[PDB]
């Protein structure tokens, strides 16, 4: 037994915690990396010598995608011959040794390493279609820290924490497991909260001290090797002391690893048999459409919010206050609802609950938006407009989208994995969650810009998101729910 | 039954003023929600004002405010609607409205007619 009101509340035995607070602390030293990389690289380049900035859309586009798809390959070819550890480390070294390099040799070094000035010329050598490969190259280590950054949380999160997670978590315990993972991130989020603005504070030498991200980089950059050291110990301690005890992985079946599968393929072996796999393209297809559909329901949304708010000061404030409830309905959820979702109902109704919401309340959100004229005589009649009534609605929708990602998505999604064989539990993770991930957050802007094109404005397009939000939840909506056929059947032989 | 009987319509020069009225019967005015829309020859309804149940909250439309406000006095019982500096994209027939404390329906009005005119002097 477990007991009757906690195996609703905390269904987590007492001994089994020796595995679930290592990687809370996992989870903790990734996500707090994640967030000061992200919030020092955005806040990095604005402050070059010069106009060291206008070069960011050219690596977001001709680099960070590439870079992807070259670290999805390497890595790849890394599974065949390093063990599971051996890769962890080899990818989690180089990531730490740039953190130690940039702040030492690599920024001071700027202008003795970025182009002699000799790449100045080149500029008109070459098409008047790739300026930007010049200003990549011109911004070469500021090009090198945007990829670390954007990489860090596609790799070490996605890839390398939940790949390794899904390697040693069993899909019962998963159920357990996987929701809570999250209140990690929003420890992190207040652990970075604190570091960054104390990096920010101490960015005040301006005359004696002429360089102004000098001292606050190095301490910052050193907090992330901090935080990846403590990474790299706790995934010491828990392949040592954890994989090793004879509580769970009952004995015969510890040797089954230490002595176990490994991605055994090549390159275009793996990468013929995960494109031919329906299993791997609906994951695909479901982080894919989560990348559009969030980004959509939140760039359609946050213009609302703008027209309801036009001034930062309460934009900020109303923002501020979303982002503190969203981490406590995010601590509840993923303490009490996302476990017991997957509990209770199933893998599929897990894997539902967040689109259904965003459809069911985005179609509420785009009705008041679209019909915003006659809709505001009944609306009208209760006390609120229909851009307040979108705003709330469409914040709903973005409180149960973001704080049901780490509970129910990532849950589900990172539970999918477990009965898979090794091609895909690490190599098609790789390409599903670093490059199948990508097209996500950038085909959301793709989608924004391409449509800022053919309706010039954006007040015009809201009619034509709708309908691709409707069509990629329809292909969610789709892929989550032929997944769970695939799943509950590829679940079923692990029963072998 | 449950008529809302308007007053106040006439002709008013731009920048002027009159105040609607709106006799209620047939509900408990107390705890029924007023408001007022209108209506141009041409054009769909709008809604105007919006008063709640206590007389606490007052939402309007972005294109008559400071110029309307609304009131409602529970024992006298009316919505009314006092319109002040009018510019002549007013003309319409202002309607009343009414609804009850868990309805999502209103009970309107009859209509009022307002033509705010442009003549010089």
């Amino acid at each position: 037994p477990f007991g009757k009101l906690r195996s609703f509340l905390w269904p987590i035995h007492t001994h089994e915690l020796k595995k679930v607070l290592p990687m809370f602390l996992m989870f903790f030293c990734i996500t707090f990396n994640y967030t000061v990389l992200r919030d020092t690289k955005d806040t990095l380049i604005v402050g070059a010598p010069g106009s060291g900035a206008e070069a960011i859309p050219f690596i977001k586009f001709w680099l960070v995608v590439p870079c992807a798809i070259i670290f999805m390959l390497i890595y790849a070819k890394l599974s065949n011959i390093l063990s599971k550890q051996a890769l962890f480390y080899a990818v989690g070294t180089p990531f730490l040794i740039f953190f130690a390099l940039f702040p030492t040799v690599i920024y001071p070094l700027r202008d003795v390493l970025h182009p002699t000035e000799f790449a100045d010329r080149l500029q008109a050598i070459l098409p008047p279609g790739l300026l930007g490969l010049v200003a990549i190259l011109r911004n070469w280590t500021f090009a090198a820290f945007y990829v670390l950054a954007e990489l860090w949380g596609s790799v070490m999160l996605s890839l390398m924490f939940w790949g390794f997670a899904n390697e040693i978590t069993k899909i019962h315990e998963a159920k357990r497991f996987y929701a809570l993972f999250g209140i990690g991130a929003n420890i992190s989020l207040l652990a970075s909260g604190r570091a960054i603005v104390w990096a920010s504070k101490l960015r005040a030498s301006v005359s004696e001290g002429v360089d102004p991200w000098g001292i606050s980089l190095r301490l910052l950059m050193a907090m992330t090797i901090v935080s990846g050291l403590v990474l790299m110990a706790s995934y010491w301690w828990i392949n040592k002391n954890v994989l090793t005890d004879p509580r769970f992985y009952n004995p015969e079946e510890m040797q089954k690893g230490k002595k176990g599968a490994k991605p055994k393929m090549n390159m275009k072996d793996s990468f013929l048999y995960l494109a031919r796999s329906p299993y791997i393209l609906l994951l695909a297809l479901l982080v894919i459409a989560y990348g559009i559909c969030i980004n959509l329901i939140e760039v359609t949304w946050k213009s609302q919010l703008k027209l309801q708010y036009p001034n930062m000061n309460d934009y900020s404030e109303f923002m501020g206050n979303f982002s503190f409830w969203t981490g406590v309905v995010s601590v509840l959820i993923m303490l009490f609802v996302g476990g017991n979702v997957i509990r209770k109902f199933g893998w599929l109704t897990g894997a539902l609950v967040t689109p259904v919401m965003v459809l069911l309340t985005g179609i509420v959100f785009f009705a008041l938006v679209i019909f915003r004229n006659q809709a505001s005589g009944l609306v009208a009649m209760f006390g609120t407009t229909p851009l307040m009534l979108a705003v709330v609605v469409g914040a709903i929708q973005n409180i149960l989208s973001k704080s049901t990602k780490y509970a129910l998505f990532d849950s589900t999604k990172e539970m999918a994995y477990i009965p898979l064989d090794q091609e895909q539990k690490v190599k098609g993770k790789a390409a599903i969650d670093v490059v199948a991930a990508r097209f996500g957050k950038s085909g959301g802007a793709l989608i924004q810009q391409g449509l800022l094109v053919i309706c010039g404005s954006i007040g015009a397009m809201t009619p034509y998101l709708a309908v691709i939000l409707l069509f990629i939840i329809a292909i969610w909506l789709v892929s989550a729910t032929k997944l769970n056929k695939l799943f509950l059947a590829q679940s079923a032989l692990k029963e072998q | 039954e449950v008529q809302l009987v308007e007053s106040g319509g006439g002709l008013v020069q731009a920048g002027g003023s009159l105040r609607l009225s709106c006799a209620a019967s047939g509900f408990t005015f107390s705890d029924t929600y007023m408001g007022w829309f209108r209506q141009a020859p041409g054009k769909e309804r709008e809604f105007v004002a919006t008063i709640d149940y206590s007389g606490g909250h007052t939402l309007y439309a972005d294109s008559v405010k400071g110029r309307f406000t609304i009131s409602r006095d529970n024992s006298k019982n009316t919505v009314y609607l006092q319109m002040n500096s009018l510019n002549p994209e007013d003309t319409a027939v202002y309607y009343c409205a009414a609804r009850k404390r868990y309805h999502y329906y209103s009970y309107w009005g009859q209509g009022t007619q307002v033509t705010v005119s442009s003549l010089e002097h």
